[PDB]
């Protein structure tokens, strides 16, 4: 189908495409693993701030509970003023929860984002496996063609990159 | 800045927030919040401080109650900086206990439940009761038991004078006297009163002697007479011993099939179409043809809702049969995509034939030298990134209207049950040393190669059809009257091609009778192999359990090995559940992880900053601002009085700061100094961001080799120096002191730096360690097929042994590498003359002595190493790679004609030897 030096050098051209399509691979499949390692992580902190909106939750059903007596204890005895203290204090513990609640939110929303980048890079992923498994091949056949024409070693690894 | 304003939460409701130092233990913090709550409503109300716990949210997203409360805010890092005051009540002991072992495993325990996953609940509750039952049976035993539990002998592979130092436990005076180099350490005990309530300890390390063996028999004692150093040890009363241990089925003949439903997320090329391939496989071989989908157009969500039937009936599917899926994109017909793949067991733990519903998360496939179809040898468990991965729901329908299991053995022995010399012969042939014909004559002969040739068990597992329930009852028949095979041939057994149950049961079987000594040369193989398991809950898994638990030396290493893997998500659960597990049965040496973990974590972020710095500004100064971040009162104190992680026997103790540094490449290792009060001086470097696995296992092989070698008196004077992948590439390496690289020493220059550490009459000895030792490393580099080695990678202890580091790339990966003869070293050789051949030729017998041992014990490397085929090395990944050992080691061949060849390759590398120097 050709001559041998001809073949030899589209064998280093195909070849050497294949180098950089593999490399470009192991540049995404390295995006892939990292990618995928923040994500699990960002949803392991998404439970813990679920964890901890909830230690608030039980804080403020123990407040209710317990407060009702020293409510209606200070109010027979004139203290409006000691009153005011736990419900100013309760007023506290909620308005940080809407913080925390807040903070939970924005990470839902990084969570979110990185979940479509890696979608997108296993898609990119996956238009590139074609061509890397095609330059493989195509390279792999002109190696065979030259070995059965009898090339020495030493041309093929002059070639090969 | 130091202080962070923490929230805290009081049991009466009310709620506070102040700063505190970020440095401040638990205890100052817990006054700091008494002395402000004072001030706010319903404090009257409160108990005493002594009362009440701490608890928060930690980084695993688990509540913890912080019982120690010398315990430093930063330490603790909790999730956000919210503290919650709770009652103590409630068995203290378990809450502590397993809020420990998810720091230390680094997953949370809630993750395991979160799973509501059957045969996950059944594995930590046999496995956590069994652990916790080998502890408690282990405290009731007597201190002889303890000391053999926590510090295991360290014997050599195995009369002059000898002088020894011993002293007693509390007191400045010591007694030096000379002992019988022979005569049992009791002896040594008996005599230093002037005896059976003692033990020795080596000063200043957790080595101990005792036992019925002799005094040169122990590594201590060996490396003192080699040195010419004079022992140091101490005399320990058992008391002060106890101080520390105290603080149906066959009638189903209508044929498998399936219902592909639906894909979900998938992520491919919009022009191109989707196609599912499906098989069945028992290990490796298929057990029918394959089966495809239609092409269905490529979206997100693709649907096929077909029946796929297969060529079995579930009457004939084994045990451990695996169905197996690929997702294809192909180019509408008018290089295929392999998307991504997963596998599924389709009985289950118990036994039962699955039915119903699936989701699969898939994995991705990658782009291999191979490009199977399908990936039968990957894990059958599901992708846990189920909220973004790609999966296929399928369904595996109803068979009958009851459960059916997989027969219980009694009916596979059951159906299992029931002469020529031409024939006889013909077997004799192939298995003195397969293709279809000579298949069906093993299978015929099955019967004979278990009279004959127990050894060929693999061979004739793999002949048997498991396509068949008939053949594989007969199979499992012999099996279990099969005699028990020695480690060697057992260590073939646990390989990817032997699926089934009771092979992985004979097999450990098997490897029961392996000392602790031995065992710990195969431990990361063992290891791997775990990834090969289908259900958790298995043999291997229970007999490594075992084996920690009765060795504390063991379980150590089992825990980094498995500790070292917990971010690969195909192993993390079930790394992890061996993890929980293993640490409770071990609370003692937990705590000696816990310290170890942090001195680690410390180190990452030390690490951290020193790339990054190192980026912005030059090494003199980044090197005095590490310093600084080192001397910091937390840093320093995780960094200091821990156990090494290479060798739990050595005291890390005193971190000497300024002689920290670390190392010019990509990552900046870190060079650690430490002083503890024993020699004297101990190193390591710590990594992050390389990769130490390359050079564990090639490390491992090199001891491997020095123990093989010295079992046959040849001690070729090897440094097989430690090496401990801990985490997300990040490990340590034992430095090995008073050496330096060929380079520096060359910039006669070798022999001269030689001469100035062995001054006069000790020259020799340096000569003769730098002759056994150059055997040694080129035989094994030659063997393993080790190039790339230069005067940076090489390097001289002041002994005289020399050895090699780093190692990178074996096998002859970036090409046969020749042994090769450094001109250079064959100069020391010779001392200094152009011919010396009495030592020449003594160099020469070590190097062929060396390679015929190794040749003797071939078949046990190539074992270990298509295990290690699991661990995912580049570097060894396929059939190839353990054909390169096969040729290094010319197992094909007479062990005459295997050192004739060599002897010619040595001597062209003696020619070849000039020619570079030139
Ligand atoms: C190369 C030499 C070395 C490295 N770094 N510094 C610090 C430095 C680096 C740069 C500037 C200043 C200090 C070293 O001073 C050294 C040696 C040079 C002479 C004294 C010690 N080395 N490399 C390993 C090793 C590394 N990576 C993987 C392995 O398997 C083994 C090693 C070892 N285990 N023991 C001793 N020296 C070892």
């Amino acid at each position: 189908e050709d001559n041998i030096e001809a073949v030899g050098k589209k064998l280093h051209e195909y070849n050497t495409q294949f180098q950089e399509k593999s490399r470009e691979y192991d540049r995404l499949y390295e995006d892939y693993t990292r990618t995928s390692q923040e994500i699990q992580m960002k949803r392991t902190a998404i439970e813990a701030f679920n964890e901890t909106i909830k230690i608030f939750e039980e804080q403020c059903q123990t407040q209710e509970r317990y407060s009702k007596e020293y409510i209606e204890k200070f109010k027979r005895e004139g203290n409006e003023t000691e009153i005011q203290r736990i419900m100013h204090n309760y007023e506290k513990l909620k308005s940080r929860i809407s913080e925390i609640v807040d903070s939970r939110r924005r990470l839902e929303e990084d969570l979110k984002k990185q979940a479509a980048e890696y979608r997108e890079i296993d898609k990119r992923m996956n238009s590139i496996k074609p061509d890397l498994i095609q330059l493989r091949k195509t390279r792999d056949q002109y190696l065979m063609w030259l070995t059965q024409k009898g090339v020495r070693q030493k041309k093929l690894n002059e070639w090969l990159g | 800045n130091q202080s962070v304003v923490v929230d805290f939460l009081l049991p009466t409701g009310v709620y506070l927030n102040f700063p505190v130092s970020r440095n401040a233990n638990l205890s100052t913090i817990k006054q700091l919040l008494w002395h402000r709550a004072q001030y706010e409503p319903l404090f009257h109300m409160l108990s005493g401080p002594e009362a009440y716990v701490f608890t928060c949210i930690n980084q695993t997203a688990e509540q913890q109650e912080l019982e120690d409360e010398q315990r430093r805010l930063c330490d603790v890092q909790p999730f956000l900086p919210v503290l919650r005051l709770v009652a103590r009540e409630g068995d203290r002991v378990k809450k502590l206990i397993n809020s420990q072992i998810s720091l230390l495993i680094g997953k949370g325990l809630h993750e395991f439940d979160s799973l509501c996953d059957p045969e996950v609940n059944d594995f930590r509750a046999k496995m956590c009761q069994f652990c916790e039952e080998a502890a408690a049976r282990r405290q009731q035993l007597g201190w002889e038991a303890w000391l053999q539990y926590s510090f295991p002998l360290q014997l050599e592979p195995s009369n002059r004078a000898l002088l020894v130092n011993v002293k007693f436990e509390g007191s400045e005076e010591s007694f030096t006297f000379q002992v019988s180099t022979k005569d049992v350490p009791l002896a040594l005990m008996a005599c230093a009163l002037r005896p059976e309530d003692y033990t020795l300890q080596v000063n200043g390390r957790h080595e101990y002697l005792y036992g019925s063996y002799p005094l040169c028999q122990f590594q201590y004692i060996c490396s003192c007479l080699h040195s010419g150093l004079t022992p140091h040890l101490t005399m320990v009363h058992s008391s002060s011993i106890l101080a520390m241990r105290d603080e149906s089925l066959w009638s189903l003949e209508q044929p498998f099939r399936i219902e592909l439903i639906q894909g979900s997320k998938v992520n491919a090329d919009e022009r191109m179409k989707l196609v599912v391939q499906a098989g069945l496989f028992h290990g490796n071989e298929m057990l029918c043809k394959t089966v495809s989908s239609s092409e269905v157009s490529v979206c997100s969500e693709p649907v096929w809702k077909q029946r796929l039937e297969f060529d079995i009936n579930i009457c004939d599917l084994p045990r451990m049969a695996r169905l197996c899926f690929a997702l294809y994109a192909v180019i509408e017909k008018a290089a295929d995509c392999p998307i991504a793949w997963a596998n599924l067991m389709l009985f289950d733990y118990k036994d039962q034939l699955k039915t119903g519903e699936r989701c699969l998360y898939m994995w991705p496939s990658v782009p291999d030298e191979k490009g199977e179809l399908l990936n039968p040898t990957g894990t059958v468990r599901s992708n846990p990134n189920t909220d973004s991965a790609a999966a296929l729901l399928i369904c595996l329908p109803e068979v009958a209207p009851h459960p059916v299991y997989y027969p219980a053995l009694e009916k596979i022995l059951e159906l299992g049950r029931h002469v020529t010399e031409e024939e006889q012969l013909q077997l004799r042939e192939i298995l003195e040393r397969l293709y279809e014909h000579e298949k069906d004559l093993v299978w015929k002969l099955r019967h004979e190669v278990q009279e004959h040739f127990p050894e060929a068990l693999a061979r004739l597992l793999l002949v048997t059809k498991w396509n068949k329930h008939e053949d594989v009852a007969q199979m499992l028949y012999l099996l279990c009257s099969w005699p028990e095979l020695p480690v060697l041939s057992a260590l073939e057994l646990l390989d990817f091609s032997f699926p089934d149950c009771h092979v992985g049961s004979f097999a450990i079987k098997s490897l029961r009778k392996l000392t602790d000594d031995e065992l710990f040369q195969y431990l990361l193989q063992l290891v791997q192999v775990l990834k090969y398991e289908s259900y958790l809950d298995c043999e291997l898994t229970k007999f490594l359990l075992d084996r920690a638990l009765a060795n504390r030396k063991i379980g150590h290493f089992l825990f980094w090995h498995l500790r070292s893997e917990m971010h690969v998500p195909s192993v993390a659960l079930r790394f992890g559940l061996i993890l929980e597990a293993y640490c409770r049965g071990s609370t003692h040496h937990m705590k000696v992880l816990m310290k170890q973990g942090e001195a680690l974590s410390k180190l990452k972020a030390l690490n951290d900053f020193v790339k990054l710095s190192s980026q912005k500004t030059p090494k003199p100064q980044t090197k005095e601002l590490m310093h600084l971040c080192m001397r910091q009162e937390a840093y320093l104190e995780a960094l200091s009085h821990l156990q090494s992680p290479l060798d739990p026997s050595t005291l890390l103790a005193e971190v000497c700061v300024e002689q920290c540094t670390f190392m010019d490449s990509k990552m900046k290792p870190l060079w650690i100094m430490y002083s503890n009060e024993e020699g004297g001086s101990v190193g390591i470097i710590f990594k992050n961001g390389d990769d130490l696995r390359q050079d564990m296992l090639t490390l491992q092989m090199i001891q491997l080799m020095d123990v093989l070698w010295k079992q046959e008196g040849l001690d070729l004077r090897m440094t097989p120096y430690g090496c401990l992948p801990t985490g997300d590439r990040t490990g340590l390496i034992e430095v090995v002191l008073r050496s330096d690289t060929i380079a520096n020493i060359q910039l006669d220059a070798l022999l001269n730096w030689l001469k100035s550490k062995n001054p006069g009459e000790a020259l020799d000895r340096a000569i003769e360690e730098f002759t056994l030792s150059c055997a040694g490393y080129c035989v094994a580099t030659y063997v393993l097929g080790i190039g790339d080695r230069h005067s940076d990678n090489i390097m001289i202890r002041e002994s005289g042994q020399l050895f090699h580091i780093d190692f990178g790339h074996f096998l002859g990966n970036f090409e046969r590498v020749p042994f090769i003869l450094t001109y250079d070293f064959v100069h020391v050789i010779q001392q200094g003359k152009t011919n010396n051949s009495e030592k020449f030729e003594r160099f020469r017998g070590y190097c062929e002595r060396a390679y015929t041992i190794l040749r003797r014990h071939g078949l046990l490397f190539l074992h270990l190493f298509a295990l290690m085929r699991a661990a995912g090395l580049p570097e060894l990944s396929c059939s190839k790679d353990i054909q390169y050992l096969k040729d290094s080691l010319a197992l094909g061949k007479t062990e005459e004609e295997a050192l004739k060849h060599f002897r010619v390759k040595f001597n062209e590398a003696l020619r070849e030897s000039w020619k570079t120097k030139v």
